[PDB]
Parts: C-alpha cells; structure tokens; sequence
C-alpha cells in the first residue's frame, strides 16, 4: 500500500524543498578576444590580467581556421565597471582586434570533460584514495572489513557490479548528452561537452563511483540567435 | 473530530443554532421565499434579535454600525434575487473601511441553479470582489463548517464581509449523518510552520524599529483606525504619546483613538485635514504608521508626500514605520523603511520599554503649537445679521450632547457635513465616530446611526446627516420606531449637494449641473413615520431646539437650515502636496460669493 | 481470462471536449470560467492557448454529462461577445495532450513514508526506519545503486511513454511527458510507487487531425 | 475608418455627442467626483431631458420603465464606487427580463485603479454576472467606439443591460486623433457573414414547423415578452390567430400581446395562471412558443409539463415549436422538436404562406369553454360588514381606466397585488403592462412609473404597489414631483408581506417569522413628498373615490386598506403539474381564516 | 492539478519592477483558498511550455 | 523557423514550471571564501 501526500503536508514540503537564494547578483562574465597569432600574444594577454588583479576562471585559446587568427574566451567575476576596465585593457594591446562582451548575449557556452570513473565501487575507491594519501592508520583495516569491498565478495559479484555501476555511468553520460570512450577492466572514460554549470552537474552525480582521473579545460562561446515569432517582432511600443 | 449534535435538525435549525454558538445576538435581514426554511426556524428565536428594516441595503448598513459599535460580526439574514443585490453596496462599504459581518443571502435549490431561475443571482460571482471570501452551501453537512469559517475570516486579520449563499433544498434538508465543525483554513498550514521564522522577523524588526524612534527629532504618530480594531488599542496609544512625547495626528476612520483635548493631538489631516497636522507630517522626519493604509484622500500627492522623512531616510536620521496586520498594504502606496507585521496593539506592547521616554521636545511642540495658532479650522462665523452657519451646529452640538452625561456615539452621511462632524467635533473616548469613509456610500448615516444603538442602547447616538444623503435613505425611518432605537438625527440642509458643488465652483466655474434636488418636507415625513420632527429657521432658535433633541425620549428628527455654497477648507486637491493645502480666506470667499451670483443669477 | 477482464460500474460517465476561439480583450478568462461556475457545469479543464495570431485566443473546455446538457453549455459559452465561436471536438478524432513535470524520489517507498510522515504536521516512525530497504540501516553502496536503478526503472518507463528526464539530482530526478490524460494519469500510477515529490499536470490541449483515415473506402462507401 | 469630428474635445464633450447620435433623449443618473468631467459637458444640454432621482437604484429602475414603454434604450449615468453598486439591482432586474439599457458608471483615474483607492470598486467584476456585457474605456480614443459596441448589443438579440466604465482621467482627457468608431462584433457580426447555411437552415425549419400547425388538432400559442420587441408583433399574433384559429395565452411579460377579451383568449398561465390555459397546455398535442423561455413560475413540475404534446410528439402527431432568438435558450428547460431560431415576428410573418386556413375549430375549442365556467377566476366576493379586498379593488380600476379614453400604462411592485393586477385587468394593448418577473423586485412599480411616464407623458401612468413593494423606494416620490411626472401611485394596503405569509400559511402551518414591516403613515407621507394623498377604508368610499384618484391632474397617492392573508388562487407549487392545481374554494378559506386565528392565537 | 487531493498549482508570468510585482504576490497569498505564493525569478526553474 | 512552410493552425500553452536546485561540484562547494 502507497500513502498519498497531504493538501497540508505537500505545500509544507514544497516551501521547505525551495532553496534559498544560493547565488551573488552578478553574473558569468564572458569577454571574447580577437587578436594576432603574433609569438607570445598568449603570454601578454594572461600578464596583463595577472598584473591587474582579475579573477579570472578561464582563457581558452581557439584557432579560427584562419590564417594568424585567434580568439580567446574569457570568463571572469566582478562588477560591470571592473569587467570593461578589464575589457579595455585587453583591447589596448596592439595585437588585439577587439574584445567583445557576451556578459548579456545569447551564447553557447562549452566545455569538454574527459574522466576516468572506477568501477570497484565505492569501497575500493575509498581504499585507493587513503593509500595514495599516504606520502610525505588503521582505517585501512576499517574500510577493506566493510560489505561490498571486492575483497569481501565472491568472484562472480564484483564482475556483477562493475557492468551494472558500468551501467549507471552510462545512463548518466548519455543522459547528459556524452560517451563512454574507453572501457578498461575496472574502469571505464567519458566524455561530455556543454554547458559548464551542466559539466559541474555531472562531475557531482558520478562523484560517488571514484573519478581517478579528470581535465575540465576552460569554456568555449559562440552567439546564438534569439528568434521570435512575426507576433512577437510586432510587440514594439 | 466530527460533531453529531445536529442530527435530525433541518438546515435552518442549524443555523438558528450556530448563532449562539457564534455569540451572535442581533440578526439583521429581510424574508423571501428562497430563505423561508430559514425563517421559519428563527421564527421566535431565543438565540438573538432581529432587527427588520424595509430594504436590505438599511440591514446591511445596519450592520455595519452594529459592528464599529460594539466590535462584534454584523449579521445580514435576506433573501436571493433582488433581496441578495441589495446587499452589495454594504459589502463594498464594509470592503473599504474593513468592517467585520457575515452576511447570509438566500438562493434557488440546487437543482435549479444555473437555468435562469426565478429569483437567481450569481450572487458568489458579484460579491466575489466585494468579500474577502464567500462560498455556496452545496449540502447540509457544510453548513456548520461554513459558517465558522465565515465568523473566522471576518474577524482574522483586518475585519470584513464575507458571504453565505443558502439554497433552499439546503436549508430545507435534514442532517442524518455527523459532520466536522473546526474550520480548515490553508493560511494556518502556513503560519504553523513558519511560525518561529516570522515570530523572530517581526521582533528584530521591532529592536530595528526601536532604534530609529530614539533617532527621531520631529517624529509623527500617523495613526488609523487599525488601532481600533483592539480593546487596548487607544489604551497602548496614549501610553507611547506620553512616553516618547510623539504628537499624534488621525485619519478619519481613526478618529476617537486618540483624545484631541491632550496636548499632543493634531488630530485629521489629508485632504480636508487642518493644516497643523498635514504641516507636521510634511516636516516630520520619522513617521510611525500605526493601522493606516496612506489612502489618496489622506497623502494628497504621493509625488510629494513627506520629504523631510524621506530625506531622513536617505540619511539615516529617520524614515517611515509601518505597523500592519495585512502584508499586502505595505509599500503598495509609498515605501516604508521599517516593517512590522502583524496586530498593531500587540507590536506596541513588545516594542514599548524598548523605546526612551521624553521629558520634552521644546523646539518640535513650539512650532506645533504655533502652526495651532496660525492655522486652526477657520471659518466664516455667522453674524447676527445672515443665514445659519454649518460648522457651527457640530461645534454647538458637540458640547450639548457630550454634557448630558451619556456615551455618545456620533453617525454621519458623506459630504461638507461629514466633513465638518470631524473637524471640530471633540472626540473623546474611541469607537465613538462612524462614517463611511473608503466607499463613502449616501445614505449610510441613518442606518448604521440605528444599528449602532442596538449594540448599545444605553448609549446615545446621534445621526449628523446631510440631506441629499438622508434622502437615500429615508425611507428606514419607520423601522427605528419598530426596533425600538431612539436615534437622534440632525440635517444639515443646505437644500444642494454641497461637497459636489464645492468641486464644481473650484474646478467647473461654478456650473452645477444636476446638484440641486428637490428634498421632501423633513418635519412631516417624520410625522408620517410616527417620529417626532423638529426644524430652526433662524439662528436664535438653534440653542434650543440642540437642547431639545438630545434630551427627547425617543427617536426624534433635528433639521437645520444652513448657508449655501460653503466650501469645506483646508482643501489638498489637485496636484497638490499636504504643505500646498487652500487656507481660508474672507476675502477671497466673498469674492467667490460675488462672482458666484454674477455666473448664476439666481 | 475471464477472471482479470475489465468491467464497467454503476453510474457511468462519458468525456465532451469542447474548443472555444474568443477575442483577447481584458478579463474573457474570467468571464468563460465564471459563466460555467455560475450554472454549476462539471469542468474538469479549461486551459488558455495562445494562437499565434494577433487578438486571438483558444480554449480547450473537456466536460462530463448527457449529450443535450453539455450543448447547453456551447451555447452558453458562444452567447459571449469575444467568443468567435465553440467548435465539439467530442465526435471527431483528436490529438489531445498534456503536460505532466514530476520530481520523483530515488530514495524508495521506504523513505518516502518517512518523508511524508514528517511533513504531516510516533511508534510507527520507528517501524519504518525499521524496514530493511530504508535508507538507514542500509549501507552507503546499496543505496548507490538503488538510486540509480531506481533511476534507471523510471527511465524506462518515461521512455516507454514518449517522455524524458531533464534532470537528475543526488536524491530525485525531474521527468517530462505530453500523451492523453488517459495515458498521463496511467504513467503516473506507474511511477508512483517510486513516490512523487512534486507534480504539474497542465490540462489538456485538443487540435484536430486532419481529416484522413481510408484509402479504399474513400468513394466505394456506397451509402448513398 | 477613422472619424475627425471629436477632435479637440474631452471625453465628457465626445459622451454629450455621442448620446445624440445614438438617438437619446432621456438620460437618468446622480452625480459624483469620479464623474465630475461627464457632468460638466451635459450642462444644460439641448439633446437630452435629465431626470434627477434622489436614489441611484430609483435611476436604473425608471431607465427600465423607459425602455418597457417608449422600448428606446434606458441611460444610467453614475459616478463610481457607491454610485455604481447601487444600480446593480436594476441591471440584474433588466437581466433577467431582458430590458434594453446602457448603464455608464464613474471610475477612479486610470493611474489609481489597483490601489484601493477612494470611491473605487470592481465594478465589471461585479456587473459581469448581471450585465449582457461590460467594458472599462482605457482612452479617449476607444471612447466614440465603446459607447457603439453598447448600445448595440443592448438591442442586438434578446435585448439586455451593458455597463461602461468611465475613468477620470480618460473623460477629461483631450481627444486629439482620428479614431475608429465602429468595429466588428466578434461573436455575431462577423459569424453571421454565413448567411447561406442559416438562412437556408431555419427555413427548413418554418416549413415543418407550419406543417405540423397544420397537422395539429389540439394546439396551444405559447405566447412571451419575445413578441413584444417587434412593431409588428402583436398584430401577426393576432393574425395567426384568425388564419389557423388556435387559442392564445401569455405570460406575465406578454401580457398586453393579446386581446384578452377575445374568445381565443386562454388569459396568462403558469403558477397563478388560470385552470383554462393550465388544463390547455397540459392536453394539447402542439405547443407554439413565441417569445417564452419556459420558466419555473410558467412550466411548474417540468416532469409534468405538457404530458399530450410530448406523447405526441413521440407518435409524430404533434410535439413544441419555439421561437427563439437566442438558441442559448433553445432545449434548457423542455426538448423542443422543431426551433425556428430569429425575431418571432419576422419568422411569422414568413410563415403565414405555409399555412392552411381553418373556419372553425370544434371539439377541443368547446373543451376549455366548459373549463372557463367550471374553472374561472374566482374569490372571496364582498359582503355587507366585511372590509375591502384586493381581487375587487383591481377589477373596479381597471373599469374606471377604460372610462377616461386616455392610454393606460400599468406599473406593478412584486407579491400577491403584482398576480391579482395581472389576472384581473384586462389587457388588450401591447407595451401597457410594466412589472418584474424573472428578479422580482420590490419597490420597481413607482421608479417604473416615473420612467414610463417620461417617455409616455400624454399617457395615464398606473402603479399598482403594494404597502411592502412600495416603503422601500419611498424617496422617488420626491422625484417624480420634481421631474413633474402625473403618475398614478395606488397601494393595496394589507398590513403585511402578502406573497411570504401565503406561503407560510400553506407550507409553513401559518408561522409568520417577520412578515410584517411597521408601515408608515401613506397620506402624510405624499404631503411631505409635495403631492396629493388620498385614501380609501370603507367599502362604499371606493368607486366614489377610485375616480377622483384617476382624474386628479399631476401626482397622485392612494390607500386603500384590504383584506389580509388572502392566498393568491389558483395555484402550482411543490411537485404538482400545470393539472395539479388548487382552485378558490370558500369553505376551505372560512377553515384556514379560523384555523389562522387558532395558531396565531388571534394576531392575525 | 498536482496529485494530491483539493490542492491545484498555478504558474502566473508578470512585467514590471519589483515593487510592483511583489505587491501582486502579497495581494493574492492574502485570498482565503491559497496557501502560498512563490517567487521563482532570480531561481534556477525548468521552464515548459507546449 | 516552421514560419516559412505555413502554419495553418497553432495551440500554444502559456508557461509552467518545476524549481531545479544547480549541482555544483564538492570543489566548487568547497569554495566558501566568505571572509
Ligand atoms: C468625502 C470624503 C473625504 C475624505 N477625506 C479624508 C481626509 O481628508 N483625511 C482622512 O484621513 N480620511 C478622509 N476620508 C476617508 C478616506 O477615504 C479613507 O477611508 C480614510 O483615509 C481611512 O483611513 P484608515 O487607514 O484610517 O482606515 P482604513 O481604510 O480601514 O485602513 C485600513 C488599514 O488598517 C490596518 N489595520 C486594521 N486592523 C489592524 C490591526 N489590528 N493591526 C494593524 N493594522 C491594522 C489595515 O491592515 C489596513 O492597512 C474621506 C472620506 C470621504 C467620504
Ligand atoms: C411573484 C411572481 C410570480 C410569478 N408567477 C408567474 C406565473 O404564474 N405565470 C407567468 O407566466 N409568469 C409569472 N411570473 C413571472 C416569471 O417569473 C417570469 O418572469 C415569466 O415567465 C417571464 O415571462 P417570459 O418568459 O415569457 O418572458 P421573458 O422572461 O422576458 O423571456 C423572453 C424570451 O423570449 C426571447 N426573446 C426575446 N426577444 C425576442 C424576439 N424579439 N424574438 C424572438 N424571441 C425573443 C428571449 O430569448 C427569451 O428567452 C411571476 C413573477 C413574480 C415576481
Ligand atoms: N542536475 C542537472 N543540472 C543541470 N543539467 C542537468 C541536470 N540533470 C540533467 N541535466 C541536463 O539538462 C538537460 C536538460 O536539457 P533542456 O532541454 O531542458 O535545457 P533547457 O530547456 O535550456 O533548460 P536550462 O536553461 O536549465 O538548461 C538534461 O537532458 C540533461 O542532459
Ligand atoms: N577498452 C577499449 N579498447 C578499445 N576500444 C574501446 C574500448 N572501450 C570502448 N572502445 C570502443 O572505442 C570506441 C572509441 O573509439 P573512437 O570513436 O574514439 O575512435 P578514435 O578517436 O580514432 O580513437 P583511437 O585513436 O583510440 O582509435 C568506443 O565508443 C568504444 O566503441
Ligand atoms: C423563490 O423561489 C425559488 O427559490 C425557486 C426558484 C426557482 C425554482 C424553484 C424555486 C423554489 S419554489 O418554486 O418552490 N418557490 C419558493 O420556494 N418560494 C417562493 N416564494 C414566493 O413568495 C415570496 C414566490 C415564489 O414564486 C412565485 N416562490
Ligand atoms: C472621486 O475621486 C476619485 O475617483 C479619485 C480616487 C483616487 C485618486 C484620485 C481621484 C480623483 S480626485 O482626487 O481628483 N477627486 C475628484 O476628482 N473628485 C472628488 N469629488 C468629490 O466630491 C464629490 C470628493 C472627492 O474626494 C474627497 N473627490
Ligand atoms: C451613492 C453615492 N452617490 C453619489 C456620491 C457622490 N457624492 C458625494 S457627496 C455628494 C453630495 C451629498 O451632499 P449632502 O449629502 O447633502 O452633504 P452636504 O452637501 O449636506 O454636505 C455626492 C452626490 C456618493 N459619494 N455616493
Ligand atoms: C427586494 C426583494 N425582497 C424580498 C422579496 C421577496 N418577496 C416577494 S413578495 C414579498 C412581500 C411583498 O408583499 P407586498 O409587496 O406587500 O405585496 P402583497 O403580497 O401584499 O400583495 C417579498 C418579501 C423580493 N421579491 N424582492
Ligand atoms: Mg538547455
Ligand atoms: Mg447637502
Ligand atoms: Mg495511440
Ligand atoms: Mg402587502
């Protein structure tokens, strides 16, 4: 038998689910550089940020499949006079075209994750993160005594395990829109590209299998095109 | 939890019996065919009264006054059709000014409902935007929780009509099975649980509150009649006047909370306010809101409402606090800085002795008591040698009917008179002044004069009517000499409608389209009515005939035969702020005396 | 085959759906809803969709009662002055949709007793942390995996009936579905074993297929 | 399109232009603040006559009399809040019987709407129940156009009330662009551009719904108020009488459609209808319904309503033709067989080709000839020693109304003086008869009478009230002196709520809860009022004195005292069919007088 | 219509500041038949339409 | 983008919503530099 909710206790668990406000008032900044491939444009550009005091979280160099062109991505945090101060100073540099801000344009942020999740479950991953921890006690009895540690299970489990955890992963990937490139005899590789607060999504929800290997890069950003219909382009006044 | 005490009574038997569950012990209303297995159970009824009038929209106005009275639901019992129609103006009034009372409109059986039927109104549909909620007794069985969720939400929060349709086969069926009684209202789901986290919010928000009054050097009590609605209300705030030294001024339907005769009072302000209280609320620098919801009629400009105080704000010297019961008249009209929700009373008894008491506010209370001096209700005096001045009948009447010895309670209509009763009246003791003021309904004065006496018939009361508005409702004469109510009612006749041809002789050049109406002969209407009429001609004959009314026994008519044209002052209208209010002038009245003539002629 | 095949009940009840196209002036919503709040008509969904065409609105009205009861309402609705007209989409074949966004616990019957237990404002709380599937007493592995396979179970099942998870958190995953509510109300029986934490059925929207059905019979019906 | 004439003016000068071009003289209302700039271009206006009332309700009322008499749209003009919930009732009451008039109520500045502001109510939120339409002018440019989409949909169809909300702001504002002033209704206007397949339609319908006339070997006209929105009207009633010979009753609102004193006349049917039409209905084998929606008070137990025609209708002989022109009300309350939907004086008129002559109708025409002797309109008749009584009070006035040769228009309030007024007066002219049926509301007759007589003022204006309908708009005596109104003010004085006390006396054991109001003094009050008062007590003191009340020349007050709890006969109430009535009977009345006095313990 | 007994979700879409728009929450969440009135601007919510 | 083919009959519903709570990783979280 199934209990059903409440009219009283839903509403209760609703305004209780609600999560509070868990984010500043500012934004993502997003600057996008056009400079020269001139030799050690990269070097300035970081320098110049350095130098200044930005928080900086990414930089990206892309090639454009043009010749001696390049753009870089730039994402940083502050107000929107430190952001075109920042811009500005970019921009000043002789091998920089322009340096256009997507802080409020319709974009496509992405970002490319490739990461190695074990497949010997919790335990095991628990047990390898304390032996590697040991460099420059007893929990290492403590965690190999606890039920669904290989060692504590039979040959024909564990092989059970790793496919239906292979499994999860799985489901889990494809969900997000990515792929398992590579499987090993316990572990396997993904990979997945989008948006990278939806990086940090799936990077929280396979957290709990064991990522023994991960590289996030920095986003990359394309505009996109915010299209209406003929009813809505004749809102105007 | 169910109840099984109903078992075998009909539908109106349930609810004769609900009324003394309810400490219900007046019931106004009007038959029908569509109530009449109502009726014919309160038939003798020894659970409470029934006050009958000759049209539903008197028993709803009759309530109203039952309520502002004594504090208790009004109870409106008529029928459905016209019967249930009749009953909207009230509910409107009642809307507006925040009237508790429970009114019980009949209706076509259920089955019949919905195919034009005779008598049919969609009743909860009309009233939905007049009622702060109504519902439709689908059966029976909901009719004993209907009616305490009715009771409950009328008196919850800020006081208000709510509506009970009763279909006929409803009332008319017989209850076999038990049913649940405690109400189950979703807005105590909500306070339940978050209880501790409101309770915490509006106590640091009274520390906050108790800063910035100790921060204050021109504060301003800007009082309302959310005071009111608490048996400690005026109680707790003189008790704050005295302590902090704050001088006090009132809107008009807080007027009485707040005894004038004390040395801090600056009574009315707004639109027709004096011009001591809207120039004390212009220089104040903090203004504590304490039941108000900064009506049009009381700010005057929003644009320019208080620039000291926002100036304060912005400095951090002062600002404005507002102590409300209902969340959705904050920063609706003007932005607080301060907000305290919750009973305005109960705020000021945990935010008392958090406050520093005063010694004095020498500089604050001079000019105060200079702006008394400068700018008091002044007014063009009868001479001994012209026509009977208004303002000063109230004024007269005022320390007659308060030297008799009795507990007056004082009715107006709307219009100059209205205007003029509030002035310079003396309000001592509260719950004494009621008058439609949100709606500002005609007609109110004499209705709710009778159902004010009914929730005290020791006290006096005392209808300060205007003719226009009196002729409205006229026609519930007859029915105060049936319930037994002696009211006293006074017309103002200025044989015009004067509050209209007040705006038509400011903005209009004076072309009164439609104003003058031809009004009844007062004296003999009361005769035929079986009332005792009286009338004044000249000005001599005034001083008795005052003390000749409040001292008859029974129900008496005064009418007064007062100047024309006489312009209600100060006025704050147009684009214009509190401080840029039209002062009184003899000069330039005769002028608009003069020329008044020449555009006229007659 | 005898034993499990479906029957009826006393007191049947059929479905009426109703399409109105009305003028998009102030209020209409309230005018249509309060029109058929005012003659006590049964309602189970109204649901306001925009065409996207300048001041003009669409409404999907799905009714229950006898055939001449039902028309009284068209007419009722059509009487209105915005009201262009009130097409019954109730004899003709329609798609009809809805919208359903639930949030599904991954956590299983056991926790959801726990969750709803407490919300509800004992012995019985005891019994049920008690259970051999709660979260507690249970190590942290197992519940691993029973949330995805719980998550996977619900997966399959929205895959089955057309829909989709949008979202996946460490104790819940948010599914989408448009079908029938024949078929809405269908899947979330299904599913509510798993226990549903939050839930939005939109109503139900109606556009008409077009009309095609026969290929033989298109003029060797011979009914003339 | 577009229109270059009120450019320049307010939105008070467009509405004192506008009133003109939709063809209104007469304009009822009270003024107020949010209505102030429509008062101010109205001054002394030379388009309009203004009634000034000193109730708002009294307003609407005598808009509605405006319109049942001259049948022009009635204008209320009133300010906001308060001013616009008081001619609620009236527009509910026009709503239900289905009378032409616009109400134009103040609003609170565009800039205040939404902030509780001073004077300001919901008023379409209100009115939407009770109003054929309603509509807030958000600008002056919309102005010239709403007050259009008005008034024709107030006159469009079944005729109703509209409602129009006027902002401050927006009736003072300056008009100062070319605007619109006619657009499309979006439900009929444009809809009916289909013509082919409904003009074609219903004419299948006329051909079979004369056919089965023709076919028809007991039929009964179901005559309504509905043939009365047509000049014609009357007159092809009377003329489908003649051409197929079939009798003809009426409703409350349809009486005055047909001659009464004509052998084909079945009088009015329904609740306290006479036996003949009843006893006519319940066995014929065709029913055709002009004008009628088949309410409660007329149809009594549905279960039982019409048992012949329905069996007819199963075996094909006969069934119910309606006429309608609102197919809302087409198969509400009774299955209609054919319905031929439009005015009903237009598909009559198209229907007379297609239908057979008849010389003499036999069997069924001598049947309710014997149910007009058995079962006629009977009452407790005077006697030496008793007081007057109602039945013969309306029956003396209606024949010293025939003696003038003026026009007689008759005004009723609502209870048992509103059913004796409409059995016992012969009516014979159509738009004469003025009362309020589907509401019901007291205090209509004297606000009626004073708006019928505006629009009819070389005609004699007869309000039968009774002493609870009229003591509740008692103040528009005061009107109709200042208007400068001859009408005609008669109260059946029985001391109590009449209509109540039948019922409670019936179904209630004869316990009266609050049924009588303390009435005033009625002669005094016409002096205060500034108009003559008569009164009447003897027996012998009313013809002597009826005459005197009718030839008196301006307005006029009369009492007359009559007898009480004396139940309105016959009558159909509870689950009883038009067949199940309960005639006059004087031995029962002389049990029921004793029995009164038993329960009641001598009070009444 | 959630799936729970005499309890219904509405999903309301406004324009204007703040101020303006907070009032229009107050002023409904004070009707008698609701229980609350959420804010979902400036909060992470999966918007659909069909 | 359907515009161009015609549209000859549309529905469109007006707009629902579900909260959804932002997953950020525990060294995203970590990040509480509230000093
Ligand atoms: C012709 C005319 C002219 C007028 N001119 C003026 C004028 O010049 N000056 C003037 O002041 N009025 C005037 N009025 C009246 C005006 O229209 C308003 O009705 C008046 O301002 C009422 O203000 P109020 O806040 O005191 O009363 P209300 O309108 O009843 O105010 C209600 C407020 O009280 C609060 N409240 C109620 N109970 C409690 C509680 N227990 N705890 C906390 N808060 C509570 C409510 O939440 C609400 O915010 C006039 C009226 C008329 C007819
Ligand atoms: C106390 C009391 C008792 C009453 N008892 C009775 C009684 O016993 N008998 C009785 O008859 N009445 C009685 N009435 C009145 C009753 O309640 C209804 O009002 C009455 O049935 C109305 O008559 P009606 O339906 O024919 O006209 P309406 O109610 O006005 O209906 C008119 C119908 O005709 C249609 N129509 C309108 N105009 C046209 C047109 N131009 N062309 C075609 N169709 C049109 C309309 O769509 C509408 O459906 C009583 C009233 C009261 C107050
Ligand atoms: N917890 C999560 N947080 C972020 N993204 C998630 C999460 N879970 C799943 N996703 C991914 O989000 C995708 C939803 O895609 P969707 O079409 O709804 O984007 P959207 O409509 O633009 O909404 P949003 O603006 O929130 O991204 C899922 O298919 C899934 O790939
Ligand atoms: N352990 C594995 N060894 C080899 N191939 C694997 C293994 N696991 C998975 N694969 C398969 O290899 C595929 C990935 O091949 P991919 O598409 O990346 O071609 P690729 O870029 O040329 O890589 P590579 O250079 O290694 O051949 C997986 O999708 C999967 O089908
Ligand atoms: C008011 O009538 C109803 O509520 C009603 C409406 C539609 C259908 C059925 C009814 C109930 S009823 O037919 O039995 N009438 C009734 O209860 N009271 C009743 N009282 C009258 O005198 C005041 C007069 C009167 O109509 C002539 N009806
Ligand atoms: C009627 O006023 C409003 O509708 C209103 C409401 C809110 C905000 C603004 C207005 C318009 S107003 O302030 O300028 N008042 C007005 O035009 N006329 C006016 N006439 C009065 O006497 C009949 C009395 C009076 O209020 C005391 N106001
Ligand atoms: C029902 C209603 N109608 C109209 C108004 C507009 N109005 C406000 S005061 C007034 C004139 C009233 O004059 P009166 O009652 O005689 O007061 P007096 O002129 O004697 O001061 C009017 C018409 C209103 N407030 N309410
Ligand atoms: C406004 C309104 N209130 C109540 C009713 C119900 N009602 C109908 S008749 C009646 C009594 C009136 O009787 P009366 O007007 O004196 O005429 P009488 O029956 O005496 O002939 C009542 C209260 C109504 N129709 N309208
Ligand atoms: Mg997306
Ligand atoms: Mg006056
Ligand atoms: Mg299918
Ligand atoms: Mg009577």
């Amino acid at each position: 038998d199934t209990p059903s909710w409440n009219a009283n206790s839903a509403v209760s668990s609703i305004i209780y689910e609600t999560p509070a406000p868990s984010r500043q008032p500012r934004k993502q900044h997003v600057l996008n550089c056009l400079v020269q491939n001139e030799p050690g444009v990269l070097s300035r550009v970081s320098g110049t940020l350095a130098a200044r005091g930005f928080n900086i979280d990414s930089l990206v160099v892309c090639n454009t499949e043009v010749k001696d062109l390049s753009r870089m991505t730039i994402v940083l945090q502050g107000q929107d006079g430190v952001i075109e101060q920042a811009r500005r100073q970019i921009e000043d540099l002789v091998p920089v075209y322009a340096v256009l801000d997507y802080t409020n344009s319709e974009i496509i942020k992405r970002e490319l994750v490739m990461a190695r999740i074990s497949l010997l479950g919790t335990e095991y991953f628990e047990d390898l993160l304390l032996h590697h921890h040991t460099s420059t006690q007893e929990l290492v009895a403590e965690i190999r005594e606890k039920q669904f540690h290989p060692a504590n299970l039979p040959a024909s489990e564990v092989l059970r395990l790793k496919h239906e955890h292979l499994n999860d992963i799985t489901n889990l990937t494809n969900n997000f829109g990515g792929r398992v490139v590579d499987i090993s005899e316990t572990s396997c590789i993904v990979e997945l590209s989008a948006k990278p607060t939806r990086i940090s999504a799936f990077l929280k929800l396979v957290e709990p299998f064991g990522v023994l290997e991960c590289a996030r890069s920095g986003m990359m950003a394309l505009p996109r095109t915010p299209l209406k219909t003929s009813t809505e382009e004749a809102a105007d006044e | 939890d169910m109840d099984t005490s109903f078992v075998g009574l009909t539908g109106g038997q349930i609810f004769n019996e609900m009324m003394s569950r309810q400490n219900v012990d007046t019931v106004f209303g009007y038959p029908g065919g569509a109530i009449l297995p109502v009726y014919d159970a309160i038939h003798n009824s020894d659970k409470f009264n029934f006050v009958l009038p000759k049209h539903e929209q008197g028993a709803g106005h009759m309530a109203e006054g039952y309520a502002r009275a004594s504090g208790k639901p009004g109870v409106v019992l008529v029928t459905s059709g016209p019967g249930a129609t009749n009953v909207v103006t009230p509910m409107a009034d009642a809307f507006a000014d925040g009237i508790p009372m429970v009114v019980f409109t009949g209706q076509v059986p259920t089955s019949a409902i919905g195919t034009d039927a005779f008598q049919e109104a969609d009743v909860v549909g009309i009233s939905r935007s007049c009622t702060k909620w109504n519902v439709m007794v689908k059966s029976v069985e909901e009719l004993p929780l209907r009616i305490n969720e009715a009771f409950e939400i009328a008196t919850s929060g800020r006081p208000g009509p709510v509506l009970v349709d009763l279909p006929k086969d409803v009332t008319a069926a017989i209850l076999r099975n038990p049913i649940p009684t405690k109400t189950t209202l979703p807005s105590n789901a909500l306070n339940q649980l978050t209880s501790r986290a409101q309770d915490e919010f509006v106590m640091q928000s009274i520390n906050k509150a108790a800063d910035l009054i100790n921060l204050a050097k021109k504060p301003v009590l800007y009082v309302g009649a959310g005071i009111l609605n608490h048996a400690d209300g005026p109680r707790l705030l003189k008790e704050l006047s005295d302590r902090a030294q704050i001088p006090v001024t009132t809107t008009l339907q807080g007027l009485g909370s707040f005894d004038q005769e004390d040395p801090k009072s600056l009574d009315m302000l707004g639109m027709h306010g004096c011009a001591t209280a809207n120039l004390a609320v212009q220089n104040a620098d903090l203004i504590i809101a304490v039941g108000a919801r900064f009506d049009d009629r009381v700010t005057g400009n929003i644009s320019k409402f208080a620039p000291e105080a926002r100036r304060a704000a912005a400095e951090g010297r002062g600002g404005i606090i507002h102590f409300e019961v209902s969340p959705k008249n904050i920063n609706k009209v003007v932005q607080t800085q301060i907000a305290v929700e919750g009973d305005a009373t109960t705020n000021l008894g945990k935010m008392m002795s958090k406050i520093f008491p005063v010694k004095e506010r020498s500089e604050w209370f001079a000019q105060i008591n200079k702006w008394k001096k400068e700018y008091p209700y002044a007014y063009m005096e009868e001479t001994p040698g012209s026509k009977i001045k208004p303002q000063t009948v109230i004024k007269k009447l005022s320390k007659v009917a308060n030297d008799t010895g009795r507990h007056v309670i004082v009715t107006t209509g709307v219009g100059q008179h209205q205007m003029w009763a509030a002035q310079h009246w003396t309000w001592r003791n509260p719950h004494t002044f009621i008058t439609s003021g949100g709606l500002g309904t005609m007609g109110y004065g004499l209705p709710a004069a009778i159902g004010a006496q009914v929730a005290k018939p020791e006290s006096l009361v005392i209808d300060i009517d205007g003719d226009a508005s009196f002729n409205m409702t006229l026609t519930e004469l007859s029915s105060a000499v049936q319930a037994g109510t002696p009211v006293k009612i006074l017309i103002l006749n200025n044989e015009e409608q004067g509050m209209v041809t007040q705006w038509q002789s400011l903005f209009y050049e004076h072309r009164y389209s439609h104003t003058h109406q031809l009004n009844p002969d007062f004296i003999k209407l009361a005769e035929a009515m079986g009332l005792k009429g009286l009338r004044v001609k000249k000005q001599e004959e005034l001083d008795a005939k005052l003390k000749e009314f409040v001292s008859t026994k029974g129900p008496v008519l005064l009418e007064v035969e007062v100047d024309k044209k006489v312009p209600v002052l100060p006025m704050v209208a147009g684009g214009s702020g509190l401080d840029e209010f039209i002062n009184f002038d003899p000069e330039v009245e005769r002028q608009q005396t003069e020329l008044r003539h020449k555009r006229t002629g007659g | 085959i005898i034993y499990e095949t479906p029957a009826p009940s006393r007191q049947p009840r059929k479905q009426h759906v109703l399409n109105c196209l009305v003028q998009n002036e102030p209020g209409v919503l309230s005018r249509v809803s309060g029109t058929l709040a005012a003659r006590g008509f049964n309602i189970d969904s109204l649901v306001v969709c925009n065409t996207e065409v300048k001041d003009l609105s669409r409404m999907t009205i799905v009714l229950q009662g006898q055939d001449g009861v039902i028309e009284q309402a068209r007419r009722q609705i059509e009487d209105l002055v915005p009201v262009y007209a009130v097409l019954d989409y109730t004899n003709s074949e329609i798609i009809k949709r809805e919208l359903v966004m639930a949030r599904i616990s991954l956590l299983g019957t056991e926790y959801f007793e726990d969750l709803l237990l407490h919300h509800h404002t004992q012995e019985l709380v005891a019994e049920i942390r008690e259970k051999q599937f709660h979260p507690a007493n249970l190590p942290a592995s197992e519940v691993l995996r029973l949330k995805h396979e719980h998550l996977n179970d619900i997966t399959n099942l929205t895959n089955n009936f057309g829909g989709r998870v949008v979202d996946i958190s460490e104790t819940s995953c948010i599914v989408e579905l448009s079908a029938k509510p024949t078929r809405i109300s269908a899947f979330l029986k299904l599913v509510e074993p798993f226990g549903v934490l939050e839930c939005a059925r939109s109503g139900m929207m109606a556009l008409p297929r077009t009309p095609l059905k026969t290929s033989t019979e298109e003029a060797a019906d011979e009914d003339e």
